[PDB]
């Protein structure tokens, strides 16, 4: 009736009709006197009104066969007839406003709830989780004594039963629909953390997608809370960076376009001090190559191709510092240079190696551009100009040495020309530089 | 047959139900991180001013 | 067999509705975002008057 939730996997699906496809009798047990025959008979007419009147009746009475019962079988059948009956259509925000009502009254089904055998710890869990997050009824008493449970606990851990894990899951993101109820979620979040990266790991190797798509929904839940992404990064360093390597390699583009969004989450300014975070990831994970397949890569999804290319240049912000080629580009901007060993060392010329050539070696060109203009204008060597044209020289000699594609411009540049006619100038030190990088010309013509 | 049939289009339905309520959520989600944010910048600005 | 078609074309349609009503939500969050700015704004000025 009112935000019915969980109707989406057929495993829920399944377990519904496992669970409704039981066979008792309430009118057998109004005859051995089981229970209240008034709460027997009315059950045993709620369920020919069901499987085939108003609600509120049949909720007291509910109660009776819940804090008490002697049978197995019988609490099974009600609280899967109850989270039948909450997800009905003919009932619906009825029976929500019936636990709208009275906020003490899901308490002790709440506290009878989960317990015993798994299969009993399905349905109440389930209505629990639906009436807990439901509409106007919140409580942090819920949650804590949901997140305390033991017997949902092996259900959630189980890595066994995938029918349990995947319902504890959605579970728990249901009840993580709301942030402020997802406060103790991030509390309890160590727990979940395992089945996590469990997930994570068993990512790399039907409907079976579906779950670790969910766990990583919650997890970019979680990131939407920038506390809770604080710490995201900081707790478990490995499960972190096998977000998008297991991403990539991701048929669908959910669950990778989810990593992505949690990364960029997590990674995002908004974040404090999340530059480390995302430089260790392009550091130590290789994030780089990553990233530039992916942005050579396709998606069907707009949101996902915007994240892709909003965190490929994220990334590529602080890639560009390490070791920061942004420091030549000052020098190269302001067309004034100085004592740097930015072409000097082969690691810093490394760095910027793959950005020496975009479009046309726009990189290359710009750099020429400085040299040219100190060529046919200007060209009178004094202190500084005359530096900053060697170093100029030497760092256009590393880098063409560094790329043999490069001469094919400078031949259309003029700086071929200008080059030789540096052969001999004021300074002998600029007439090396130029020398050296006539050697360099010279090594492949 | 035509039950399988019927059953794999009520499965293509399935399918783009859960596409639409994931992009729903994500979209909720998503609101609630623009609205956080916006209100942030906009209470950096105020505070700026302010002060 | 036409119903299938039938139902992958409302399909289609239920993503498009998807879309738009993702769309719907964000102008509504810039709305919202729009009126919590608006009410630190006016709670800034009040602040200051007050102060």
């Amino acid at each position: 009736g009112a935000t019915k939730i969980l109707m989406d996997s057929t495993h829920f699906n399944e377990i519904r009709s496992i669970i409704r496809s039981r066979s008792v009798a309430w009118d057998a047990l109004a005859r051995s006197e089981e229970l209240s025959e008034i709460d027997a008979s009315t059950a045993k007419a709620l369920e020919s009104i069901l499987v085939k009147k108003v609600n509120g009746k049949t909720l007291i009475p509910l109660i009776h066969l819940l804090s008490t019962s002697d049978n197995e079988d019988c609490k099974k059948s009600v609280q899967n007839l109850i989270a039948e009956l909450l997800s009905s259509d003919k009932y619906g925000d009825d029976t929500v406003k019936f636990f709208q009502e009275d906020p003490k009254q899901l308490e002790q089904l709440f506290d009878v709830s989960l317990k015993g055998d798994f299969q009993t710890v399905l349905i109440s869990g389930f209505n629990v989780v639906s009436l807990l997050v439901q509409n106007g009824l919140h409580n942090v008493k819920l949650v804590e004594k949901l997140l305390k449970n033991n017997n949902l606990i092996n259900i959630l851990q189980n890595i066994e039963q995938m029918d349990t894990c995947y319902v504890c899951i959605r579970l728990l993101q249901e009840l993580a629909v709301i942030p402020e109820y997802r406060d103790v979620i991030w509390l309890h979040e160590k727990k979940f953390m395992p089945t996590l990266f469990k997930i994570l790991q068993r990512a790399t190797d039907h409907l079976g997608i579906q779950l670790q798509y969910h766990s990583l929904l919650l997890i970019w839940l979680l990131t939407f809370n920038p506390v809770f992404a604080n710490e995201l990064v900081q707790k478990y360093l490995s499960d972190f960076l096998d977000l998008l390597k297991l991403v990539k390699i991701t048929i669908k583009e959910k669950v990778s376009r989810l990593c992505i969004s949690i990364i960029l989450q997590c990674c995002s300014t908004r974040v404090k001090q999340h530059k480390k975070v995302i430089k260790q990831l392009l550091l130590l994970g290789n994030a780089l190559p990553t990233v530039q397949s992916l942005s050579e890569r396709k998606y069907s999804d707009e949101e996902l191709r915007q994240d892709i290319s909003n965190l490929k240049e994220i990334l590529e912000n602080e890639y560009q510092e390490l070791t920061s080629f942004d420091e030549y580009v000052a020098e190269l901007d302001s067309k004034l240079l100085c004592w740097s060993p930015p072409h000097v060392d082969n690691g810093f010329w490394s760095d910027n190696i793959d950005e020496f050539k975009k479009d046309n070696y726009k990189i290359f060109r710009q750099l020429i551009e400085l040299l040219q203009a100190k060529v046919r204008n200007g060209d009178v060597n004094a202190k500084q100009e005359k530096i900053i044209i060697q170093v100029a020289l030497n760092d256009i000699t590393h880098v063409v040495e560094l790329l043999p594609e490069s001469i094919d411009v400078l031949d259309k540049t003029g700086g071929k020309a200008d080059i030789m006619e540096l052969l001999n100038h004021s300074d002998s030190r600029v007439k090396y530089e130029a020398l050296k990088a006539t050697q360099a010309i010279i090594g492949y013509t | 047959t035509p039950n399988q049939v019927n059953d794999e289009l009520n499965k293509m339905q399935a399918f783009i139900r859960k596409e639409a309520e994931e992009k729903a959520k994500e979209i909720q989600l998503k609101a609630d991180q623009e609205y956080e944010i916006e209100k942030t910048n906009i209470v950096r600005n105020e505070t700026n001013n302010i002060d | 067999q036409k119903n299938g078609i039938a139902t992958l074309l409302q399909a289609e349609k239920e993503a498009h509705e998807i879309v738009s009503k993702a769309r719907k939500y964000r102008q509504d969050k810039l709305k919202q975002a729009k009126t919590d700015a608006a009410k630190e704004i006016d709670s800034y000025k009040i602040q200051k008057d007050k102060e």
